[PDB]
């Protein structure tokens, strides 16, 4: 059951890519299935580190009409690229799993456009974080992959 | 769409349109084929 | 942060931009390209040769009519009575049920605009050899309608504006056609498939026989002459309304004559399924309420119909469903119930006075729709 | 009236400004002011004193640490061990059953940024007559983990950077705690409530004694000494998150454990209401197809569970519903249905194997609304 | 307050920005930074030290063929028959059921797009020592399709284009292979997974022993040559398409074979529930008509089929659920209808001419959905 | 044309433009004018002779007091204590129920206004031939609250502002009453319809009798002084907030106690239907679920009540129906079923126990509906 401030889903920001989910064994999604992979991290795929920031444009249902809020949480490190990956938040058991105040959100309004389009700005004190896949060896290392850790939920 | 809303998706029309843009050239100048002349076509007997 | 406190716009929004509108015009778009600036370019050997354009295409001569110009034809007798019009006619002796026609270009170009003025020019290749002597009249006159057509000869012909060809050694001739109407432009002849507004030609050209042909005992008693039609220098088409001419790409044609059944527009493909409120029933979807709609059928009084597909591959098939009953279930519309002689028996219930809901699912299995719309022939047997 | 035929404007709507941007930006409002450029103004003996900016915050002392430097004490024994972040610690010792914490300025500026670097600078404030003679060092290791923070000496402390500080007259310095780390930045220590991304300090600030106090038969045996806390000249902070600290305005907090029971979210205040689909039952609204719905209880193969509120007073009134039986109505969700032992006979009859249906309004009166959601008590029993 | 009276603009809306346009475009956002203005920033060690660039990714050689070159190979052997596109192959002798591959930079930075012109490099590495001495041709013949890419020689190979190598001292050469189409492109091998539009090279690149190797008897009678790809200066590729290569990164894929069963797509997660309109069934929601549909199973006339779960862990539990008998509720859509030889009595009666109104919720439980949408087994018996 | 691809704007929608501002804002309308810059137009006659601004309507003396001067008042007897604020008052001696009452024009344009501040100014016309001698104090305490109103004399009036006026020829002086208060502003004294933010004066005005009256035995002995207020040069009024006046013109006032009994708001007008769930029930609407609902009547445990309405005339008319039973009818709502004794005794199975669908459409008629909201009396008896 969930309130107004329990996130609906979450993911690390980061042009790697995810960690890529061709889904269950009967029911595939069946682009990355079958459409491997994509352009972007077949480039960064060639690289080593990165320094910039992302756009997202996240695309919502039309069915739905509530009201969307989106934060972006730079505090958060990547374990691993195990869980690199959308996480449906299930009960709330820290402040990950709710609306937080301090972080850059915004609310977009689904009646108006259910299209919230982002820049994702580059908040870590790296000089460049990591491109490829991530193993989390060093335990600040995992301060250096994604760019945050943006959650999108629903009122 | 999911599968639930495919329903109200089902026999409903979509037109599109086309016009060529701006950078369109034909080049080659073939003349016209047979043309079928349209007022000649039957009309739907009652 | 300024505070911006004015007042802001009040528009009017609308969902598209002009269909119509082609020339002046910033027309604002979703480029499926990478760049925004770029333009499709045209290299050195992709140049565009030909400017597409009314007065290039109509300046073009295109054949229209090949006429047998005899020696035994006398001093008056005619060899073409074509109209002034761009829509010269010649037709395709074929086996099509449609028949197809050339036009010359300026026939085509001037088919898609309402109206046009201006001079046409007709070249005659009377071909002969330099033994061929003949003389022809190629006359013109203005407003001739289809009951003054007839009575016409070549002395009528002088009266108005009219040419007289001396074939001796130079064996070809353009006589410009002139422009003479009482409206600055002039309404096309065919139209789209629609049999008023469809307007004669402005006036008539003819082109008799002068003096007779002489040919020599070496050369043939017989000539060709081929007539070329162009837009002259001063045609010119303006608005642009449907075409009346279609292509031969695909010349098939459908006729929607009423006396055959089939579903209602927008219920088809459609496959047996059951449903709530009525025992299988034809439901052109998945979700609840989405039965196939059907048509009343005219049945007269005393008598009954049930129904027999005409073909049995386009039908739906759980066996193939070719045989069904169309009665109305009480919701505003006449739903089709599949049967097994089962429907011979159940429009004697139904036509006789009885309803759906009186005593008088397994054979669903695959659910197969029907071939699109099929054609369902209305079996008729008295009460 | 021109006619305006050009193509217009082809954009993207959004239901709402920035919330983040806060900086170069001018905000369109909708101002209840009455006059559109009004801006709220300052006077004279209005003015703004203080302006509002961390480096004029975090450049405050604020006292954390009370030092008891005695007599006794030997030439090597710890006075301090605090870590060398703007998050030093001085716990109340309340009873109250979640700790307050008192923080420096610079602690509770930069609890609510991510990242902070730069100096700090400890102002230590030796209390002491100008009869009291001592000597301590107050170092700086670079870089220890918790598992080498036990281990320590006053001489493994000065192989690092580390002052001494000789008590003879002037008796207050500041050591000014360098930055070094591996990186530009350093994450916050504490975070929101989030066990992860809890990190640690760059470094320790130490404080031993070098040597010992000796203090005149006059004057007292026993010194203390206060350590105050300030963002350096160089210190600085960067990115805006949650901060990691709260007001103690108002500490109460609500412990969520799922062990009772209660409501789903968004179906309270309920009264006990008729409903046609099902006596009564909690309605959380007047319209139909309002039904409270209720979580499903955890009831273990054998046994039945009925329902009895912790607070009475709390409860829907009629009497005041107290008891509840929570049962599927069939539609999806679960029904709380209020009983009169009836409520155990009921479960002995729907945990049984019966139904609602199964044979086995005048008591709503004024429909009073719970107060709230309130707790309700899971009575269980045996089958 | 002027009334501003003027007539206000007329626009289209859009619901999105564009996607496919990359660069020549202010694109408008919400950014969740402070600052409106701000940008990130490289600094002077944090600087970008390689520009991301077709033509500086595809300036570097990558090594893509290891060639035996050993003494006993005749004055015509052929070396390497490999194509002349980026797309030159290295495959992996791997135990994995999709294949990996390794590929040139060329090759991956082809392989993004559409189309490809130009030359490539070759760089030849014979390594060899100072004592080695052999001959080879590096030829290239423009325009080979697979018919006739046998019947080669190197004798048809010199009336091409061709390069003669001595090996005596100097053991590495780039031969530069000729970009000869009859297409100013040229479009990508592979393409996405549609086995149309794979286009095979323009030309193939050829490698024989023109003289054989002739070492000496100290140093070894095998030669290893190394073959590197690089676009070459004037190699270019311009159509951005979808990539022809997925990476190692997750090698795992799903054969979506039609014979294995399952819920319908959007309809997992399901639990077993009670609905009105129909005991227990599956549903994937808790508000009403959000019952689990179920695609039909192409049951033959005569026979039944009842259902049984792959895995019982993946299945939702109540016990587990993993018996099933799916069966059209007339809505429309097949209800998944769950059993205790239940579900063979059940399918004797729908399959046998039955209906579910016919007479021939306490086991709901705790309601744990499936997990995701678990594989069913179809078991077929007859009737 | 030119395609269009740069990115497009990405707003706000709102509704509707400012309420609040109105001063420095183009605000657009829709003008029912012809003319889009025409603008109302005012010639020489026609002329705006008054400017509208608080400065002109509050510097204009209005009448307030009349104070009756008698020669038997003493040396120190009160003449008034009115307050040092606009809102100074004097009340109608009427028969209406709620009092009216007269205010300076400074105090009707301070009513509108939440703040105050500035000198007022008193005008005393002391109505006297030249042959009445007086002489009397207009004093002024800066904040007296209202337990320290009385204890007064002119004493105490002596040692704050005070004005000695001498009456002997000029018959008229001009106070005006400073502005003391720790406050730059004042808040308005009644505020709307709300008890708090209901704000005594600054500080209050008085007037004493110096030198008691010594009239003539020719002239009179007792002299009326009129007192006018007015906004000083230094009156000024700032927020705009509800006024704290209604006008005269409407002084009907409806009290809302909650007695008495009537339909909910948004459902009358009513008249007596049919309705397929539920024989006649009163309906606000022709379409179906459009019952008109009802409060539900506090009937004590143990009684019952009918109900009986205070004017027939105003009641719905099929007979005019008076009376009534309001009883939920299970869809979250009570209906008002109209009855023919029969009310008492259908309160007597409904309150008893009964229900709606036991045992125990033709006088619709017209269907004249109610008249509004008419009130209906509920009638109580014991069951
Ligand atoms: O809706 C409107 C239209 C114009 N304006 C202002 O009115 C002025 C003239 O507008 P136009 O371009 O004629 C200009 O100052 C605009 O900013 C508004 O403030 N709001
Ligand atoms: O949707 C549009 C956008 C621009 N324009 C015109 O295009 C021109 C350039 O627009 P921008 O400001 O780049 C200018 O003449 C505009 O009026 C349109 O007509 N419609
Ligand atoms: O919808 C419209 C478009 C233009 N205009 C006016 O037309 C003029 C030319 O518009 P454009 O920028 O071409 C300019 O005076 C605009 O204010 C309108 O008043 N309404
Ligand atoms: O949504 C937008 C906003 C601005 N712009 C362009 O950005 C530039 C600056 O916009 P402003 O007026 O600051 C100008 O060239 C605009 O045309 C867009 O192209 N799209």
């Amino acid at each position: 059951d969930k309130d107004i401030d329990h996130c609906m889903f979450t993911f690390p920001c980061l042009p790697q890519g995810l960690a890529l989910d061709i889904g269950s064994a009967g029911s595939p999604h069946e682009i990355f299935n079958r459409c491997r992979d994509g352009i972007i991290p077949l480039i960064a795929s060639g690289y080593r580190f990165y320094r910039g920031d992302l756009r997202y444009k996240i695309v919502f249902p039309s069915n739905v009409n509530s009201n969307i809020w989106v934060q972006h949480r730079p505090d958060r490190r990547l374990e691993g690229w195990s869980a690199a990956k959308i996480v449906n938040c299930d009960a709330v058991s820290t402040g990950q799993g709710v609306y937080n105040h301090g972080y850059a959100s915004h609310i977009q309004i689904t009646r108006v456009n259910n299209v919230i389009e982002l820049e994702v700005p580059f908040y870590n004190a790296t000089c460049y974080n990591y491109l490829q896949a991530f193993n989390a060896s060093s335990a600040a290392s995992s301060y250096a992959v994604s760019l945050g850790e943006i959650s999108v939920g629903f009122q | 769409a999911t599968s639930d809303d495919i329903a109200s998706i089902v026999n409903k029309p979509v037109t599109i349109y086309y016009s060529i843009g701006d950078g369109m050239q034909f080049s080659q100048w073939v003349g016209y084929q047979p043309m079928m002349i349209l007022d000649q076509l039957p009309a739907p007997v009652v | 942060n300024p505070s911006y406190q004015q007042s802001p716009r009040h528009f009017v929004p609308t969902g598209m931009h002009s269909l119509a509108l082609g020339t002046n015009l910033v027309e604002p778009l979703h480029a499926l390209r990478l760049d925004a600036a770029g333009t499709t370019q045209h290299p050195v050997g992709c140049a565009p040769d030909e400017d597409m354009t009314v007065s290039s295409i109509a300046s073009r001569y295109g054949l229209i009519r090949r006429v047998q110009w005899k020696k035994d034809h006398a001093k008056g007798s005619l060899l073409l009575q074509l109209d002034a019009d761009p829509f010269v006619e010649q037709r395709i002796e074929g086996t099509n049920p449609i028949s197809l026609y050339w036009f010359a270009p300026v026939g085509v170009v001037s088919s898609m605009f309402m109206q046009w003025r201006g001079s046409l020019e007709y070249r005659f290749d009377i071909i002969a050899s330099q033994f061929h002597t003949g003389r022809l009249i190629v006359g013109y006159v203005p407003g001739l309608t289809a009951s003054l057509q007839l009575q016409m000869d070549y002395m009528k012909l002088k009266s108005s504006s009219y040419v007289v060809f001396d074939l001796q050694e130079s064996n070809s001739f353009t006589f410009e056609v002139p422009y003479v109407s009482y409206r600055p432009w002039w309404v096309r002849k065919y139209g789209g498939n629609y049999l008023p507004s469809s307007t004669d030609a402005p006036s008539t050209l003819f082109m008799y026989v002068q003096v007779p042909l002489i040919p020599m005992e070496a050369v043939s008693d017989t000539i060709d002459i081929n007539v070329y039609v162009r837009g002259g220098s001063s045609f010119e088409v303006c608005v642009p309304v449907q075409p009346s001419l279609g292509l031969n790409w695909n010349t098939d044609f459908i006729l929607r004559n009423d006396e055959e059944y089939r579903a209602k527009t927008g219920y088809a493909p459609y496959y047996a399924g059951v449903w709530h409120s009525f025992s299988l029933v034809f439901r052109w979807g998945s979700a609840s309420d989405q039965i196939a709609q059907w048509p009343t059928i005219s049945v007269p009084r005393g008598e009954l119909a049930f129904l027999r597909i005409k073909d049995g591959k386009q039908a739906a098939v759980g066996q193939p469903w070719r045989t069904m009953v169309v009665w109305p279930s009480g919701h505003g519309y006449n739903i089709g119930i599949p049967t097994y002689e089962r429907a011979r028996q159940l429009a004697q219930h139904l036509y006789g006075g009885g309803s759906l809901t009186d005593e008088k699912a397994n054979q669903q299995g695959p659910g197969k729709v029907s071939n699109g719309n099929p054609v369902w022939e209305v079996m008729r047997a008295p009460l």
